[PDB]
């Protein structure tokens, strides 16, 4: 699974199975790290109007 | 692709099914690939 974003702590109680996050565009937002079993947030980069 | 959803109810209702919501958990996702179309469950006989 390949993306750019800000990976970040994150509150939310994934159940065991759960394993990544999915957003309406469908595009991931949170990911569940292999090796450490962790819960990942990926927060897009910040963007905007020049 | 086998997939076995699994959830617990502590219930205490005498014969029929209970009236309520109550979302299966998936337990185990099991790598089969083979033909399933035909089942029989397993009982536990007691003896005296
Ligand atoms: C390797 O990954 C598994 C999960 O696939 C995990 O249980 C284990 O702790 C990991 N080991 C190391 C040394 O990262
Ligand atoms: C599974 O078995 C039944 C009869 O045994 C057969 O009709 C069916 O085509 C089989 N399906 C597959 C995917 O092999």
């Amino acid at each position: 699974l390949t993306g750019t974003g800000v990976l970040t702590e994150s509150n939310k109680k994934f159940l065991p199975f759960q394993q990544f996050g999915r957003d309406i565009a469908d595009t991931t937002d949170a990911v569940r790290d292999p090796q450490t079993l962790e819960i990942l947030d990926i927060t897009p980069c910040s963007f905007g109007g020049v | 692709y086998f997939k076995i959803y699994s959830k617990h109810t502590p219930i205490n209702l005498v014969r029929d099914l209970p009236q309520g919501f109550s979302a299966l958990e998936p337990l185990v996702d099991l790598p089969i690939g083979i033909n399933i179309t035909r089942f029989q469950t397993l009982l536990a006989l007691h003896r005296s």
